[PDB]
């Protein structure tokens, strides 16, 4: 009989759901890694500019 | 990242200045020595122009 088994047909639909949201808990983290990363690509280029600029000024001064 | 970029430029922008200082006084020296061996010539040129 299905009684205890009756409950495993739900626990399988409500396991489908919980995996679909651990396929969103991965997507969210992808976007957030690609965000955190890009905030440091902007950090890299802007500093590089300020170091190109600081030595160029100090040459014209010299 | 800021911290080691600011410390990157500083440790070059003292060295560069220090070295430019060595060159400034040698390039001052490089026009003086030419001049004092092309000296009797200026004096003579000027003289023949203040007796009028």
């Amino acid at each position: 009989k299905l009684e205890a088994i009756l409950s495993q047909e739900v626990e399988a639909e409500i396991q489908a759901l919980l995996q679909e949201a651990e396929a969103k808990a991965e997507a969210v983290k992808r976007e957030a890694e690609e965000k955190a990363k890009a905030l440091l690509q902007a950090r890299e280029r802007a500093l590089e500019a300020q170091y190109r600029a600081a030595l160029r000024r100090a040459e014209s001064a010299g | 990242l800021e911290a080691q970029y600011r410390e990157r430029e500083r440790a070059e922008t003292e060295a560069l200045l220090a070295r430019y200082r060595e060159r400034a006084e040698a390039e001052a020296k490089a026009v003086r020595e030419k001049a004092m061996a092309r000296l009797d010539e200026a004096v003579a040129l000027v003289l023949k122009e203040v007796l009028p």
